RNA sequence: UAACCGGAGAGGGAACCCACU
C-alpha cells in the first residue's frame, strides 16, 4: 500500500514548479537547476549539449534518488556570460537539431517507400 | 493472604476464572471443611 | 550497455535464462507499527503480534 | 409574519507444530 502511484513520475503535483534556479555561492558565474518530474532523458541530453559550449566551463546533472523525481544541473560559465543564457542556447539548439533530424527522418521515409 | 482480582483476573466467557484462584477454591472448600469437621466431629485422624 | 548514458559497459556481462523462485515472505505480511495501541490484560505491558 | 433531528475503545488464555534472520 506505500506504491506511489504511476502517474507521480512525470505529474506536478499542485504548487510545485517545474524549474528552480540558485545561486552556487562557492564559486562564480555558477548556478544550480533544479527540474521536478524530470529523469536522465532530458538531463542527459542537456548536459551534451551544454558541454559543446566553448564558454561552458563546468556542466553536470545528478538524480538525488531514484524513487524521487528531480534532477539537479550545474553550470559554470566563464565571465560575461551566464549560465542561465548557455542553458536556454542549449534548449534552443536541441530543439534545432530534433527538427533537422525530424525532417530528414521522414524525407528518407518517403524516398525508401519506392525510390 | 489471598490476593486480589488483579492479580488473578477473570475473563468473560473465553467468566473463566483463573489457574490461582480454583486452588483458592480448593483452599477454603478444605478450610471449612477441616474446620467443621474438627469442630463437631474430632475423629482425629480424617484429620490427619 | 547502460540504461541511462547509453555508453556501453567497460566489462562485458553475464546474463541469461535461470529459473527464479518467489517466496511466501513478503514485506505486506510482516510491516507493522505502534503508537499506543491495545494493552495487555494481566499486567498493562502491550500486547504481542 | 416561521424553521425537527445526535449514541462510541473494543477483544481471552494455554499447549503444540511449522517457518524466518
Amino acid at each position: 500500500m506505500n506504491a506511489p502511484p504511476a502517474f507521480e513520475s512525470f505529474l506536478l503535483f499542485e504548487g510545485e514548479k517545474k524549474i528552480t534556479i540558485n545561486k552556487d555561492t562557492k564559486v562564480p558565474n555558477a548556478c544550480l537547476f533544479t527540474i521536478n518530474k524530470e529523469d536522465h532523458t532530458l538531463g542527459n541530453i542537456i548536459k551534451s549539449q551544454l558541454l559543446k559550449d566553448p564558454q561552458v566551463l563546468f556542466a553536470g546533472y545528478k538524480v538525488p534518488h531514484p524513487l524521487e523525481h528531480k534532477i539537479i544541473i550545474r553550470v559554470q560559465t566563464t565571465p560575461d556570460y551566464s549560465p542561465q543564457e548557455a542553458f536556454t542556447n542549449a534548449i534552443t539548439d536541441l530543439i534545432s537539431e530534433l527538427s533537422l533530424l525530424e525532417e530528414r527522418f521522414r524525407v528518407a521515409i518517403k524516398d525508401k517507400q519506392e525510390g | 493472604p489471598v490476593p486480589p482480582l488483579s492479580v488473578r483476573p477473570a475473563v468473560v466467557m473465553q467468566r473463566n476464572q483463573d489457574d490461582l484462584t480454583h486452588k483458592l477454591a480448593d483452599i477454603v472448600k478444605i478450610n471449612n471443611q477441616l474446620r467443621r469437621n474438627e469442630q463437631n466431629g474430632a475423629a482425629a485422624h480424617v484429620i490427619a | 550497455y547502460n540504461g541511462f548514458t547509453g555508453r556501453k559497459i567497460t566489462s562485458q556481462i553475464f546474463i541469461g535464462p535461470t529459473y527464479y523462485q518467489r517466496l511466501k515472505h513478503m514485506v505486506d505480511d510482516k510491516i507493522h507499527s505502534r503508537a499506543r495501541g491495545p494493552i495487555q490484560i494481566l499486567n498493562r505491558q502491550p500486547m504481542e503480534g
